[PDB]
């Protein structure tokens, strides 16, 4: 059942392998969703605060730890019965990956204890949800959980995307400086609207008696493959105007000179409209409910001007079988102007 | 289901036999684009959806690229780059009863179109006015469904008609969808054509010496071509190189 | 260590009773309270816990819906609030002080037992 | 999840079954004639302070048992098992077993 | 456009924002061949090393010079 | 197009009395049912409507909090219901099919099709 419970730098983290080809010594550019380079990473952790973030456009995360205290994570909208979610959850043999109709706890969590206190006999007790009830999906596979796990989780095309790298390192604070690339883990047939997600902590009972958050842009990047195929480094393209250039030269080098790199443009910051200041509108009915329709060898003609047009009236009536526009889109024709209009 | 409210059904890892609907009798619609019927059973896809619904035979013809109308518009909409099969057969001896079957359902207001594959199955009370609905359906207050009521004797425009589109997926990923076509050994330090997993080409296929990553299922030179495939059998990874050529 | 149960009486199904129970030796904000009754003649039936913090509430399916646990720490005492009480729930009521059960993560046994009061409906 | 233990024992051995209570801890409180249960066993075999030696036990396959060697007069009691149920979140009670 | 010394040499960069006010943009050096950020402008006359244009080029001598 | 109602009925005041409409000849769903009332030697006084696809009524202020109309569409059938009876409820009541709000040339205004009345005496 259910129970109730800071910034860094990304520096050039969060970059994974953009697809499935194999690329060796060669500079390759790719837009894609990339956590940008030294962008803002929220850092979060007796108290309990373990909340539900929002996913946007895909998240990066990542912690540093030797516990295994991050077994899992949730997503999705409501993150209850009303929509179906996203269960990640990883124990000591396999990853359990469902999607659900779950009601999950507002502190969801799994409850570790020893069991009877042997020590070499760790049990746990799933707290996360109520009920999952009509899955759609379910996988099992192998768990992937001074030991820094870094995972970017993307939701696209039909898929729900997992890329990481599992490497050690010398600091606690903060991310790691130098480049790794993350690598595809799973990419699962799923299909469902995420919005928000949250972590899933593994607590000892007497912890009460950290991980980074970053999230994804549609960004271009420019990736190094080394001669094994491996991405060794990176550009981030919009990073400043030295990436802006290396980008542009295709490579990460640059020589002395002056560089033509971009294009500046000042972006208009209101939307001005100024139509006639008319009120009388078209005399469309008059023509549509006509007592008498002329015969087609003989076909009537009426001439409109100097009126208001409404013509989704017309549109998103029920009444008709026909409404074939040419040369202009139906659903732009409020935003038309004309000389004269024919019926 | 009801076209407002279609089945979207998910088709992965298997092996799809597509002359059996092609060549099939009972098919009164089937119109395939971005690809040609005959040649489905050639192509390896990563995915396939098959979405199905029932619309009356006049609306038949909304169910394709570039097409409007209530269901293009507001029910069910395929993009203009739609790569599938559109299949359709008269059910008017499953889905018509007598005195009218008002199971199904069609949108017949919205807001705005629907984008591609969208599937919007609100109830909400559409406002045609400019006043304020309130959930309150009345003048300018409309209820945004309606049935077809279909019956027996109904025209055969008015008749119901079970449609089912089958969407290809073509991404840069693994093919898990494939058609009957049979694996032949593989053949090395010759120049054969070929066929991977839908991949296809003349060249020489080699044993390869680059360090391919466990999800790379093959390579490409600086020219963005492919110069080397993972066998969906084997897993070995084989270099490609175009067969010997040049000017005389 | 010692709890002094009170608000004990006769009354008639339909109607409510808030029992109280006194706390002291002890930190009493240190620990959870655990509420047992015993039928005449029967053995003894759990009808709810409460964490040291108040925070978590856990009720017998004979009860849920209808008892009502709860704390205050700063006067020391346990409450439990009876409503539409019938005649099947004629017990003896009990206070008693949580003890950590080694085979569950937050589960409880009992350790200090009051001396009970009794409800008749 | 329920318990099932004998109603009277005449070494004195009271039994307690379930299914697979082995996982479980099993705890034991003794209740004499017009007094409060006190803890006598907990985590199947330890005593809280207070309690003789002579109280021990065992928690095995679909049995748990509470052992009272050299029985006393003093000790004609009813006796209590109880277990927590982590899938519901309740203490469990067996029926209670009289020592003669 | 972007005024830079070799990277082998540093990584600081001057932008030059071609036929711009330095009012409309946002070391700041208004020129004719647009207003050019992050280079200091000195009264000190060298030869040419990365052209801007209009008389004026820009070196790294330490940071970017006009 | 036919709408054919059900018999006449007696009443004691207070009592309740259920009319029903079976529809026939046309997409049930597709028009809206209205009931119009007339009291011996009086005129038509329309009560209210339901629109089948929605289960959704408007009632006329008269007999709004007595009056309530259900359908269903698996019999083409509606209902009206005047509970709280009174004599002066004695009266033919009748159901008629109208167009729904949204139909462009306002077949909602009238009403094309008329069951036989169904009378009920108080
Ligand atoms: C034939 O159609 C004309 C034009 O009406 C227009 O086209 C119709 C098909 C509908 O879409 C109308 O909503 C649309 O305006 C009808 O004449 C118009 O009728 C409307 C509705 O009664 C009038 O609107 C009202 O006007 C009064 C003021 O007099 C307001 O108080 C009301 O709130 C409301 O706005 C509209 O003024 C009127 N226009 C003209 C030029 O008469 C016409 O009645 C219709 N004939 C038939 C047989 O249907
Ligand atoms: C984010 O980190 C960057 C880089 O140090 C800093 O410029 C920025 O002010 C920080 N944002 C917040 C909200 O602290
Ligand atoms: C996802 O669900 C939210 C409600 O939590 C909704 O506002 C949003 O529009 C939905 N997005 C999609 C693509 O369905
Ligand atoms: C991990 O989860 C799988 C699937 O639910 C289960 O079969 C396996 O026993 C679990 N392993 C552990 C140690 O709980
Ligand atoms: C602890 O658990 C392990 C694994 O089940 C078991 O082999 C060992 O004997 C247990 N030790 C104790 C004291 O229970
Ligand atoms: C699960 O699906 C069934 C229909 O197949 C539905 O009746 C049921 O209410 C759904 N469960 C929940 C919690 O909504
Ligand atoms: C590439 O792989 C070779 C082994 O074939 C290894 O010696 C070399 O160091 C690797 N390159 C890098 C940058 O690690
Ligand atoms: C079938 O393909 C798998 C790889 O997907 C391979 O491991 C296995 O040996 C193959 N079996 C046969 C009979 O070819
Ligand atoms: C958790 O808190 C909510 C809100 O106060 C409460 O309704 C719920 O019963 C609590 N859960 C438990 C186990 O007490
Ligand atoms: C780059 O700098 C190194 C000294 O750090 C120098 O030896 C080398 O020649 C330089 N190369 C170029 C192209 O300037
Ligand atoms: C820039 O704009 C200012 C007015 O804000 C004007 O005085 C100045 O001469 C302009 N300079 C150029 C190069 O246009
Ligand atoms: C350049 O000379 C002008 C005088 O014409 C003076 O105002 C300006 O400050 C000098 N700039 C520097 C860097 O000396």
């Amino acid at each position: 059942q259910c129970v109730n419970l800071a910034y860094t730098n990304s520096f050039t983290r969060g970059v994974y392998y953009p697809d499935k080809v194999f690329r060796s010594s060669v500079l390759h550019s790719t837009q894609d969703l990339f956590l940008p380079f030294f962008s803002n990473v929220t850092w979060f952790h007796k108290r309990f605060d373990n909340p539900v973030l929002p996913f946007n456009d895909g998240v990066y995360f990542a912690s540093t730890e030797k516990s295994n205290i991050i077994r899992g994570w949730i997503f999705g909208t409501t993150l209850d019965s009303k929509t179906q979610s996203l269960l990640i959850v990883n124990n000591a043999t396999n990853v359990v990956i469902k999607v659900c109709e779950f009601q999950f706890c507002n502190d969801p969590f799994l409850g570790v204890y020893y069991h009877k206190n042997n020590k070499s006999w760790m049990e746990s007790e799933f707290r996360v949800y109520s009920s999952a009830n009509n899955c759609t999906f379910e996988y099992v596979s192998q768990p992937f959980l001074k030991n820094l796990r870094e995972f970017v989780f993307k939701n696209i095309d039909g898929y729900f995307k997992i890329y990481s790298k599992h490497t050690p390192i010398n600091l606690v604070r903060d991310l790691p400086q130098g480049f790794s690339a993350l690598e595809p883990l799973v990419d699962l047939p799923i299909g469902i609207n995420i919005t928000r997600f949250q972590t899933l902590l593994a607590l000892h009972r007497s912890y009460l008696t950290a991980y980074y958050v970053g999230y994804l842009q549609p960004r271009t990047f420019l990736l190094k493959y080394n001669e094994n195929g491996t991405i060794t480094d990176a550009v981030d393209c919009a990073l400043d105007p030295l990436s802006e250039t290396k980008c542009t030269l295709k490579s990460f080098t640059v020589e002395k000179g002056i560089y033509q790199t971009s294009n500046f443009r000042v972006q208009p910051t209101e939307s001005i409209v100024r139509f006639p200041n008319i009120t009388n509108l078209c005399p469309f009915g008059e023509v549509f409910n006509a007592t008498r329709f002329a015969s087609v060898y003989a076909w009537n003609r009426k001439r409109i001007s100097n009126c208001v047009a409404d013509y989704s009236v017309l549109y998103n009536s029920a009444s008709f079988s026909t409404f074939k526009c040419y040369g202009v889109s139906p659903t732009k024709l409020n935003d038309l102007c004309f000389t004269n209009v024919y019926a | 289901a009801s076209v407002y409210a279609w089945n979207r059904k998910r088709i992965s890892n298997c092996v799809a036999d597509y002359s059996v609907l092609y060549n099939s009798a009972s098919f009164s619609t089937f119109k395939c684009y971005g690809v040609s019927p005959t040649k489905l059973n050639d192509l390896c896809f990563t995915n396939v959806y098959a979405d199905s619904f029932v619309i009356r035979g006049d609306e038949v013809r909304q169910i394709a690229p570039g097409q409007t109308g209530k269901i293009a518009d507001y029910n069910y909409k395929l993009p203009d780059d739609f790569t599938g099969c559109v299949i359709a057969w008269n059910s008017n001896n499953l889905d018509s009863k007598v005195g009218g079957n008002y199971n199904y359902l069609y949108r017949l207001f919205r807001k705005s179109n629907l984008k591609p594959f969208e599937r919007d199955i609100s109830t909400e009370i559409y406002q045609a006015g400019s006043t304020p609905c309130n959930g309150v359906e009345g003048f300018n207050c409309y209820f945004p469904l309606q049935s077809y009521g279909f019956q027996p004797t109904n025209g055969v425009g008015y008749q119901p008609y079970r449609v089912v589109v089958l969407s290809f997926e073509l991404l840069h990923a693994p093919a898990t969808v494939c058609g009957p076509k049979k694996s032949t050994n593989l053949v090395k330090n010759k120049c054969v054509n070929f066929n991977f997993n839908g991949l296809t080409g003349t060249g020489v296929l080699t044993e390869s010496n680059k360090k391919f990553l466990p999800f790379q299922q093959f390579g490409r030179d600086i020219a963005d071509t492919t110069d080397a495939v993972r066998d969906p059998q084997t897993l070995e990874i084989l270099d490609i190189t175009p067969c010997s050529f040049g000017g005389v | 260590v010692q709890l002094v149960e009170s608000g004990g009486g006769v009354v008639q199904p339909g109607r409510s009773l808030r029992l109280s129970c006194a706390a002291s030796g002890f930190t009493f904000s240190n620990y959870g309270m655990h509420w047992v009754r015993q039928a005449p003649g029967k053995g003894l039936e759990w009808v709810a816990v409460i964490w040291y913090d108040g925070s978590n509430k856990f009720y017998a399916d004979s009860v849920k819906g209808r008892f009502t646990i709860s704390r205050d720490n700063s006067k020391n005492s346990l409450y439990l609030q009876m409503n539409s009480l019938r005649a099947e729930d004629t017990a003896v009521y009990f206070c008693a002080r949580a003890f950590p059960d080694s085979s569950s993560w937050s589960g409880f046994t009992i350790d200090y037992w009051g001396q009970g009061t009794l409800v008749t409906v | 999840y329920e318990l099932t233990q004998p109603p009277s024992v005449s070494t004195a051995r009271i039994t307690c079954g379930g299914n697979n209570i082995e996982r479980k801890s099993v705890h034991w409180c003794q209740q004499k004639p017009g007094q409060a249960p006190a803890l006598v066993v907990y985590d199947d075999s330890d005593r809280p302070s207070g309690i003789p030696e002579r109280f021990s036990g065992s928690n095995s396959g679909n049995t748990a048992t509470l052992t009272i060697s050299r029985v006393e007069a003093g000790d004609e009691a009813d006796y209590y098992c109880q277990v927590w149920d982590s899938g519901s979140d309740q203490v469990i009670f067996g029926g209670g077993t009289k020592l003669t | 456009s972007v005024i830079t010394p070799g990277t082998n040499t540093s990584n600081q960069v001057a932008v030059l924002y071609q036929d711009v006010n330095c009012t409309e943009v946002p070391n700041v050096f208004q020129t004719r061949a647009g207003c050019l950020i992050g280079a200091e402008h000195v009264n000190n006359s060298y030869e040419c090393d990365i052209p801007i244009g209009a008389g004026i080029c820009a070196s790294y001598q330490q940071s970017i010079i006009a | 197009v036919q709408l054919v109602q059900s018999g006449a009925e007696v009443k004691k005041p207070g009592a309740s009395v259920k009319v029903s409409c079976k529809a026939s000849g046309y997409t049930f769903t597709g028009y809206y049912m209205h009931w119009v009332r007339q009291a011996p030697g009086q005129g038509l006084e329309w009560m209210g409507w339901i629109n089948p696809i929605s289960s959704g009524t408007s009632y006329a202020q008269t007999f709004q909090g007595r009056v309530t109309m259900t359908s269903d569409t698996s019999i083409t059938t509606a209902y009206m219901e005047l509970s709280r009876l009174r004599s002066d409820d004695t009266a033919v009541y009748y159901c008629a099919r109208a167009a729904p709000f949204y139909d462009f040339w306002s077949g909602y205004s009238y009403f094309d099709y008329w069951g036989q009345g169904t009378l009920v005496t108080v």
